[PDB]
């Protein structure tokens, strides 16, 4: 409904940035607060787009303003795909997001074997993982490639 | 080491009888973690929690050991950084201990050297004992049908008033009180009562020499208790016999009384977790339970464990499946009947449906 | 004849429930598994 | 020359040639089984002359495998593998299995089977090698002045608290 | 959306052997048949067919091959009709599967015309009244329950009392000489069944590879998932219901096991979203039943002798799944475990068999007295065996041990060694005219035959082989008092 | 240049054994009952199999190994291929998992194949040697045969199972490995222990040089006692298919049915009759059609399967029980009645039967079991129902059918045969076994020397073949079989039963007590 509505009028970084919005507003938000929501009410989400406003309501209407956080995730799906963009995520150690050389080049690597995404354009996303103490691994489209290290 | 998770935080989301789910920002721990009530709450005791699901990356849901009493949404919930650990050792000897391994008897401080995990994996194939001998326990019906074997596993089968209790303690005096090797008595749903008169007679026998040297261990969590600690005090109580038998190369018995209701609490705990139930209503993982608990009750070849399990037969349903699927976890059964005890017999064994490993003439004469 | 009659009794009693805790287990594992769904009902007009 | 067909219809290999000169090329002859395994993975059923060439490799063999191999018989073998030829295949086996089960027997010594496969020989063949029913005479002429005749445990007097039943 | 032939869909979700499809043109009619085109590596074609609608663009299916392999978003391709199955002369002497492909390996089938396994069945007014005794050669069914031609025959029975042996011996008995063709409907048995069957009827010439053949072979069998179970049925049932229109045959059509197209609808029930219904069966059991067979039936085109063996479970005929089969049948042969135990073969209880044409009109006025004569003194004789046990046979009249000696005659007399149970039985086997059998009763229910022994009338043929048998034991007893009396 | 794998989605949900995926947006997704990795560290993995692929896009997931390792938000990567297990003659004389992993002790082959089809197979025509007299008699077995065995718990279902292992390692070691017959031993929710004991006891016998075991402890999770008879099976498939016959046994599937219900009931699926899935039967039904005996054209292998199956109180109408009945080509019932009146083994001959029927037997077999099959129906008769000859012989074969070993087929053969023409009328019913073992382990002609024979003898162990061939019914063997029968029966009767009739003593009567006790455990 987010990308539809954001098609017709051709912008989608809008709802990106509302989604930043929430993100930090629901870090001073109280536990919970998605069971005890009024959209309406808080002033947060009142600096919101219309699309992104409405689905909010839509969502507490039906109770699943916990899906927040994933329905976010989709949109950016969308709209990369739309924009011929392919994101490659790069897992690594926490505090250790610091190097990432080799990730980049692992990256492009996979981006050149993959055909599909010969016009996408490469982007680079950091996640931390605290399950790998050393190295990095690197995931686009599928396609995943370990060079890490946990505890022994 | 220290646990990467120790100090998470997380708040009660949902409350259900003895079933409590926990959200937990950063991430849930992993299952069988313990958790700790921080807030007051108005209770009388602490409030501990074992983690047996993931929901989600962030919820888990948890049983608690104690009462749910005066507990509310949004409780906050400190993970203690590993699975419940209870003492070990001969600091352990000579006194009584409960699901969580927090002394009763009101005596000193324990002073344990260190504590290890209840829940741990079984041995393994390689670790295995070959040795068969007959454990003379003064019984005729059992010393000539159906002998038990040094080192194995024992099922006494029966209804409500049978006998089962009766021929335990007959077992435990003419064998414990004679028995070079350490002792350990888990009382699993069962009287309170039985459990003080068995604290009198092992220290009238002075088997627990309050002053000296013990040889008896006592793990308690009755029918009182909850269900969540009905269902992990014969965890608490195999592990210390694990460690008789493993660390220190200790011949050890091990009298559970009584094991059917460890599975009992796992089906009140199951209905309550959402699971769609078996047949008569027990929780689809009957057999896996048993499996991961007798399993662990063997010898090995460092040490040897004689389990003696007392099963109680709900309605004088042999066919139930808890004692059903237990049969299978015995070296030696003895089937208690009804009707034999009425006829004045006692013991009330039915000789035609018990049976024995060790009826094998290159065993036994 | 009054031993076979009281399990004859006994034994008629016990299917007529456990062939009814047969079919309410199918009804609530084919309920729950019937999710619920995201409502186009208008929130606005309210 | 004739096409052969399987129980359902369907044809099966005749030309069993190639196989017969790798029977003929073994060293143990347990290998031999092998190749009549693929021979019937193939389709191509074994002919009398296969299993003959089997029974030749079994008695020019040294033993069944490169190391030995407990209970190991060759007079069995070959026994088991006529078994199969007569009943599981519908084969009657010729003059030339017989002698080399009866050269088998006298090899080995066990002048007790000769006797039977001499009459063997005697009730489907025509008649014995006489070159080989002499030898077998001779084998038991050898034992039956060697005072091992019959295996002596079995001679011991026994009575009925004297024998150890195991 | 007429003609919905190439109409492309998703493959949605994936339970079990259930798939659900989303069209976005809109589902396809119920009972389709679906291939899943998309190339998911798999070593064997996947076809589903449309069993339900969810909405107006899914639509849930049953598959006929395991569904192994399956991604979600996979391509389906409408077929534009339901499963077609070859028909004709061609078809003879061949083997096929639910989908009627050949797997006998026995290179292409011409089939000049392919008919839908979903038809409606006949009407009222497309029934036909064919009331002829049909003559199996065993002495239990000629007599007691005779079989009509045209009608329909059930073999009610457990797990080893003879349901398989009996179909055997009607096959070499009566499909041997036969005029018309013959359809064989192997659902949910043993496959190493169908082998001895199908080398059996090569043998026999039935199937005459080089000639002409006179039956037909469809196997669905336990390995196959319960989709192919289900419809098994239906694809041989088609193939009978083209000879008799078509051809206007008159053709035989043995099933073995029709329990099991009962039983593979009830496995695919529950992930259907059907609550179960008693016992454990889908609640439509009577319905889907009752269609196929009403397909099941001689009209006045043609005939159709169905012969249908029927799996009791753990021997209880109260079971919903033998019971509502037989009110869909004109004779009824019922199997006792007991019976069996005894050494009686073919394991038939009288007394719980029936028949439609046992009844004077149709046949002979002394085989429907026979007949009637031998049931009632078997079901005295029950009677008798009661106080036999209490009171002992000393205490019994002079007229009731009379009854228990004839009776226990009956009894041994009903048996018979079949031709194909040789091997079983280690004797030659019988073939029973009808004369010789009333004949036979009728003498031996009068006293006729009061002074032969009791062991001759056991695992034999007519009056004749009884005599001869009696015979023997004469001789044999007489060389054992020779002995006897020389030492 | 990369080891990239095919990543699908994260872990959601973990309940016990079994956990549920969430599939990340815009990924390749992942085929049904296929294997996939869930990456509880940067190099190790957790086995899963893929069981439920629902709308939403969740994933049902069965967990094979490293359960406590397996955490929510973990990875998870997708290998795209079924499950492939190691086959060959490498693995004989081991223990493994249904995963293939060895287990220490103190070619891939696809476990989701089909099952030959109906022109790929042959009649079965060769005997499957149990080594007891009453099932090889009474029962016979093919290879290419389902025979159930069936009974209630501490009967022998697994020792007789076991024993029929061990008798092939004699016969393997004499005849061509072509005809060896290999084994597949498939233990299932039984304790670890037990399959100790086995392994050391086959060890003993020498039975491991041609047999392998495949272990599912119950210690471990269901999805490995769900795919251990898949598993067995398909290690015994790579004999069949190469020629060669194979023995598979389950011990057993009662076991089997417990873990899939527990899968299933925890993946949502809607339960059946007492919770048992639905789809129950197919499970059985699609394990036991894979054992068949191939046709010449494609080998002539064979799979012969023993499943194991316990009920309650001899109450064969349960639900598993009776879909195993319905689907195998005979069962051996053992009753408890039978079991404890010292009957052992305890089979009971008249709930047990083979729809092979004598196909399965040898030649010489034939013969001795025909006659004998009418001598006890009589038998059973005339008692439910006075010493005639049928009377005399039959409880004389209810004696001979004690064991505790598997016995030489030439040993069995040759005893059931002096039975069967009354060389032991005169020999009674209490000394039948020691009859039975002077003439096995002991030649009375010889002793006393009035042995006349030329060959025929019983320590000449390599007849058993001959006889195999010939029948005892022959020219060839009848005319010194009879002879050596003869003289065993007056030698026997004269200089042993009349000093046993004589014994008054209460020693002697005790030691006569032992050892008649001895020589049924002994032959
Ligand atoms: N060996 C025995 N001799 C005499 N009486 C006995 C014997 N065993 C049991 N009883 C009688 O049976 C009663 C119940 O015995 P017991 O306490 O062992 O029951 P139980 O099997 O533990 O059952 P539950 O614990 O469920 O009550 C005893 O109080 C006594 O009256
Ligand atoms: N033929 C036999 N003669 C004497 N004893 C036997 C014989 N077969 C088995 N036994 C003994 O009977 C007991 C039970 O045997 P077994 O282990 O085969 O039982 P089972 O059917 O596997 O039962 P369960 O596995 O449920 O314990 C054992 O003590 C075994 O040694
Ligand atoms: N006519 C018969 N004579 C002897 N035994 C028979 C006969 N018919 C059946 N049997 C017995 O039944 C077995 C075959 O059972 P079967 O016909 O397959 O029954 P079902 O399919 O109902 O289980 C035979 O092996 C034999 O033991
Ligand atoms: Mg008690
Ligand atoms: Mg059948
Ligand atoms: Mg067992």
């Amino acid at each position: 409904f987010l990308y539809k509505a954001a098609e017709e009028k051709g912008n989608f970084d809008n709802i990106l940035s509302d989604f930043q919005k929430i993100a930090a507003a629901a870090s001073k938000l109280p536990i919970f607060w998605e069971r005890t929501a009024v959209v309406e009410k808080i002033p947060e989400f009142k600096q919101l787009s219309e699309p992104t406003f409405f689905t909010l309501v839509w969502m507490q209407n039906n109770g699943m303003l916990e899906l927040i956080q994933e329905v976010a995730e989709v949109y950016e799906t969308f709209v990369n795909a739309k924009q011929k963009k392919a994101v490659a995520k790069i897992f690594v150690a926490p505090g250790g997001e610091k190097n990432v050389e080799e990730a980049r080049r692992v990256a492009e690597e996979l981006h050149k074997g993959l055909k599909e995404l010969a016009d996408y354009t490469l982007v680079l996303k950091t996640v931390v993982d605290r399950t790998i103490v050393k190295g990095f691994a690197v995931e686009l489209a599928g396609q995943y490639v370990n060079k890490a290290e946990g505890q022994q | 080491p220290v646990a990467d998770h120790k100090g998470r935080v997380g708040h009660v989301s949902q409350v259900i009888g003895a079933v409590v789910d926990v959200h937990f920002a950063d991430g849930v721990p992993p299952v069988l973690t313990a958790l700790d009530v921080v807030d007051k709450l108005g209770r009388d005791e602490p409030l501990t929690l074992e983690i047996v699901q993931h929901l989600d990356a962030h919820t888990g849901r948890c049983i608690a050991m104690q009462t749910t009493d005066l507990l509310k949404l949004k409780a906050k919930v400190v993970s203690t950084g590993g699975n419940i650990s209870v003492p070990v050792g001969r600091e352990t000897l000579g006194r009584i201990f409960n699901v969580l391994g927090d002394a009763i008897d009101q005596r000193g401080p324990v002073g344990e050297k260190l504590r290890m995990p209840i829940h741990a994996v079984a041995p393994k194939l390689a670790d295995q004992a070959a040795e068969d001998a007959v454990l003379t326990t003064g019984i005729k019906v059992i010393d000539l049908i159906l002998p038990y074997c040094k080192g194995g596993k024992i099922g006494l089968f029966g209804g409500a008033g049978v006998g089962k209790t009766v021929i335990i303690m007959e077992l435990i005096n003419n064998v414990a009180k004679g028995h070079g090797g350490f002792s350990v008595f888990a009382g699993v749903g069962e009287r309170t009562r039985e459990g003080t008169d068995l604290y009198l007679e092992m220290m009238q026998s002075k088997v627990i020499d309050l002053k000296g040297e013990s040889k008896c261990v006592l793990v308690y969590g009755q029918m009182n208790e909850p269900p969540g600690a009905r269902a992990r005090v014969a965890q608490s109580a195999l592990t210390m016999a694990e460690y008789f038998r493993d660390v220190e190369g200790q011949d050890v018995l091990l009298f559970i009384d009584n094991i059917f209701r460890f599975t009992q609490a796992n089906s009140e705990v199951s209905a309550l977790l959402g699971r769609i139930p078996a047949a008569v209503g027990y929780q689809p993982t009957l057999a896996e339970d048993l499996g991961q608990l007798q399993e662990r009750i063997t010898s090995t070849t460092k040490g040897s464990i004689t389990s003696v399990q007392a099963v109680y037969v709900p309605a004088d349903d042999i066919t139930d499946p808890a004692p059903a699927t237990t049969f299978s976890h015995l070296d030696a059964t003895t089937v208690l009947d009804r009707a034999v005890a009425e006829s004045g017999i006692y013991p009330a064994v039915n000789p035609l449906e018990c049976a024995s490993r060790i009826m094998d003439p290159d065993v036994i004469s | 004849q009054q031993r076979t009659s009281s399990l004859y009794n006994k034994t008629r009693q016990f299917g007529i429930t456990a062939a009814l805790i047969e079919i309410l287990s199918a009804m609530s594992s084919l309920e729950g598994n019937a999710m619920k769904g995201v409502r186009r009902n208008k929130f606005w007009e309210g | 020359a004739a096409k052969k067909y399987d129980l359902f219809g369907y044809e099966v290999d005749t030309n069993t040639a190639p196989w017969i000169e790798k029977i003929k090329k073994c060293k143990y002859y347990d290998e031999a089984g092998e190749v009549l395994v693929n021979m019937n993975v193939s389709n191509c059923p074994p002919d009398i002359a296969t299993y003959n060439a089997t029974l030749q490799c079994i008695y020019q063999s040294p033993s069944k495998q490169s190391t030995p191999v407990d209970n190991e018989s060759k007079f069995c073998a070959m026994m088991d593998l006529l078994e199969e030829m007569q009943h599981r295949n519908r084969l009657k086996p010729n003059e030339e299995s017989w002698t080399w089960v009866m050269k088998e027997c006298v090899k080995s010594g066990q002048f007790r089977l000769g006797y039977c496969i001499q009459q063997v020989m005697e009730t489907e063949c025509k008649g014995c090698p006489a070159d080989l029913v002499k030898a077998n005479e001779a084998n038991a002429q050898k034992a039956k002045t060697e005072g091992k005749e019959h295996p002596g445990h079995l001679s011991q007097q026994a009575g009925l608290f004297d024998v150890k039943v195991e | 959306v007429a003609d919905h032939k190439g109409r492309v869909g998703h493959v949605s979700q994936v339970i079990g052997a259930v798939v659900d499809v989303h069209f976005a043109d809109g589902v396809p009619p119920v009972l389709t048949a679906l291939d899943v085109v998309d190339k998911l590596g798999r070593d064997e074609p996947l076809t589903l067919e449309i069993v339900q609608h969810l909405d107006a663009h899914t639509g849930r299916c049953i598959a006929m091959q395991t569904t192994d392999l399956l991604k979600l978003k996979a391509k389906v391709v409408s077929t534009g009709g339901n499963i077609s199955v070859p028909v004709g002369r061609e078809t003879l002497g061949r083997i096929f599967n639910v989908l009627g492909d050949a797997i006998d390996q026995r290179g292409p089938v011409g089939e000049k015309l392919r008919m839908p396994i979903h038809a409606v069945a006949p009407k009222l007014a497309d029934q036909a009244a064919e009331d002829a005794v049909l003559t199996t050669g065993i002495k239990v069914i000629d007599l007691i329950l005779p079989y009509c031609k045209g009608g329909k025959i059930g073999l009610f029975g457990g797990a080893g009392v003879g349901k398989t042996v009996i179909i055997m011996e009607l096959i070499n008995n009566v499909a041997k000489g036969h005029g018309g063709f013959s359809v064989f409907a192997g659902v949910g048995e043993r496959t190493r069944e169908g082998t001895d069957l199908y080398l059996e009827m090569m043998q026999s010439k039935v199937i005459d590879l080089k000639g002409e053949s006179k039956c037909v072979l469809v196997y669905g069998q336990m390995n196959e998932p319960p989709g192919a179970r289900a419809r098994v049925a239906q694809s041989a049932l088609t193939m009978a219901e083209y000879f008799r229109d078509v051809e206007g045959q008159d053709v035989l059509l043995f099933i073995d096991n029709i329990f099991r197209f009962t039983q593979a609808n009830s496995e695919v029930s529950a992930l259907l979203g059907r609550i179960p219904a008693a016992v454990g069966y889908q609640p439509t059991l009577a319905e889907d039943l009752g269609q196929l067979q009403e397909r099941i039936t001689s009209t006045t085109k043609g005939s159709i002798t169905s012969v249908q063996a029927v799996y009791v479970p753990a021997d209880d005929i109260t079971d919903p799944a033998p019971a509502t089969t037989f009110s869909h049948l004109d004779a009824t042969t019922v199997l006792d475990r007991a019976v069996a135990e005894s050494g009686i073969y073919p394991a038939v209880n009288p007394l719980e068999c029936a028949s439609r044409i046992m009844d004077p009109d149709v046949i002979s006025v002394d085989h429907y007295n026979v007949a009637q004569d031998v049931v009632q003194m078997l079901t005295k004789y029950r009677e008798l065996q009661d106080i036999i046990a209490v009171l002992g046979i000393d205490e019994l009249s002079e007229e009731d041990k009379l009854i228990v000696d004839r009776a226990r005659k009956l009894v041994k007399f009903l048996s018979q060694p079949f031709q194909v149970a040789e091997v079983f039985t280690g004797m030659t086997g019988h073939y029973v005219q009808l004369d010789d059998t009333i004949d036979s009763f009728s003498g031996l229910l009068m006293g006729t035959y009061d002074q032969v022994p009791e062991m001759a009338f056991y695992m034999v043929g007519g009056i004749n082989s009884v005599l001869e048998k009696a015979k023997k034991m004469a001789e044999e007893a007489a060389e054992l008092e020779k002995m006897r009396r020389a030492r | 240049f990369f080891k990239t794998t095919e990543m699908i989605g994260y872990v959601h949900s973990i309940d016990g054994t079994i956990a549920t995926l969430i599939p990340a947006p815009g990924n390749p997704g992942v085929a049904y009952n296929t294997i996939i990795q869930i990456q509880v560290s940067p190099t190790t993995f957790a086995a899963g199999l893929v069981f439920n692929l629902e709308k939403d896009g969740r994933i049902g997931i069965i967990l094979m190994d490293n359960i406590t390792e397996v955490q929510s938000g973990q990875k998870v990567m997708a290998t795209g291929q079924l499950l492939h297990i190691p086959v060959g003659a490498g693995v004989l004389g081991k223990v493994v998992n249904p995963l293939g992993h060895e287990v220490p002790v103190g070619t891939l082959g696809k476990v989701d194949t089909g099952a030959p089809n109906i022109v790929s197979r042959s009649p079965v025509n060769y005997n499957l040697l149990t080594g007891f007299k009453a099932v090889d008699t009474m029962i016979p077995i093919g290879r290419g045969q389902r025979e159930l065995i069936v009974g209630d718990r501490q009967t022998g279902k697994t020792s007789i199972a076991v024993s029929t292992i061990i008798n092939q390692v004699r016969i393997n070691q004499q005849i061509l490995s072509k005809n060896a017959v290999i084994s597949i031993y498939v233990s299932i929710g039984q304790r670890c222990s037990n399959v100790a004991r086995i392994h050391r006891l086959l060890q003993s016998y020498g039975a491991l040089r041609y047999t392998t075991v495949m272990a599912a402890t119950a210690a471990e999770p269901a999805g490995l006692q769900y795919l251990a008879p898949y598993a067995g099976v398909t290690m015994g498939e790579y004999f069949m298919n190469r020629g060669r016959h194979c023995l598979c046994v389950y011990d057993d599937l009662s076991k089997q049915a417990v873990a899939y219900r527990q899968i299933s009931l925890l993946l949502r699926r809607p339960p059946g009759r007492e919770a048992y899935p639905g789809d129950v039967f197919y499970l059985h039904s699609r394990l036991l059609e894979r054992a068949a005996m191939l046709s010449p054209g494609k080998g002539g292998g064979s799979v012969t399967a023993l499943p194991i199956v316990e009920t309650l109180s001899n109450d064969v109408t349960a639900y598993i029980v009776t879909n195993v009945i319905s689907i195998t080509d005979g069962q051996i019932y053992l009753d408890t009645k039978l079991f404890t009146g010292g009957q052992r083994p305890a089979v009971n001959i008249g709930l047990s039967v083979s729809r092979v029927g004598s196909s399965a037997q040898n030649a010489a077999m034939k013969g001795v079991a025909g006659k004998l099959k009418g001598i006890l129906a009589e038998y059973r008769k005339l008692a439910a129902d006075v010493q005639t000859i049928p009377m005399i012989r039959g409880a004389r074969f209810v004696a001979l059918f004690n064991q505790k070993q598997p016995s030489y087929f030439m040993n069995a053969i040759v005893s059931l045969y002096a039975c069967l023409n009354g060389y032991l009328d005169d020999v009674k019913v209490q000394y039948v076994k020691f009859y039975e073992y002077l003439l096995v382990h002991r030649d009375l002609g010889i002793m006393y020397g009035t042995a006349k024979n030329k060959f025929f003898y019983m320590y000449v162990q390599e007849l058993n073949y001959l006889i195999r061939f010939f029948t005892l019914n022959s020219p060839i063997l009848h005319g010194e079989l009879e002879e050596m029968l003869k003289q065993h029966t007056h030698l026997f009767l004269q200089h042993y039963q009349s000093k046993m009739n004589a014994i008054k003593s209460e020693k002697d009567v005790k030691a006569l007590k032992n050892l008649l006790y001895s020589c049924k455990r002994a032959v």
